[PDB]
């Protein structure tokens, strides 16, 4: 139950129930409308604004936050799938608790 | 024969929106719809919400 398998089924659940936000607009719309408990970040992107202005509005809000390494396995994961390439997504919320939600908030 | 608008693309206007401490250039629109993520257009003369139409003049 490694901490890459468990964000992709809190993900794939999430997206099941509608609980996503994916790119760097709604993302940031989700944090800052004091919502989206967690956050997911790609550390592929080559844009440093981007991950600066991800990072300080995420301390800011005071949540959880995780660097991923490949922004297109990002994307085929949150369901952008040929893959769009997702380079920041948040989570709304959850559809239900599982393992995969566990071994998250323990890893937090 | 009149031409379509065409949209002119922003790249990551997002970006444009925040200062990195955190600053929020943008004003947000004080309304109940919109709510704080939504920001309002800074026009040369006035505020303009795109999502409610909601106008404050200079
Ligand atoms: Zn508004």
């Amino acid at each position: 139950m490694d901490v890459n398998t468990a964000l992709q089924e809190v993900l794939k659940t999430a997206l099941i129930h509608d609980g996503l936000a994916r790119g760097i607009r709604e993302a940031a719309k989700a944090l800052d409308k004091r919502q989206a408990h967690l956050c997911v970040l790609a550390s592929n992107c080559d844009e440093p604004m981007y991950v600066k202005l991800v990072e300080a509005l995420c301390a800011e809000h005071q949540i959880n936050l995780i660097k991923v390494d490949d922004n297109k396995k990002l994307g085929e994961w949150v369901g952008l799938c040929k893959v769009v390439g997702c380079s920041c997504v948040v989570v709304k919320d959850y559809g239900k608790e599982s393992q995969a939600k566990d071994v998250i908030e323990e890893y937090f | 024969k009149k031409n379509k608008h065409k949209r002119k693309k922003v790249k990551l206007a997002v970006l444009k929106y925040y200062k990195v401490k955190i600053s929020r250039l943008r004003r947000e629109c004080p309304s109940d719809e919109c709510g704080a993520g939504v920001f309002m257009a800074s026009h040369f003369d006035r505020h303009y919400c795109g999502k409610c139409c909601l106008t404050y003049c200079f």
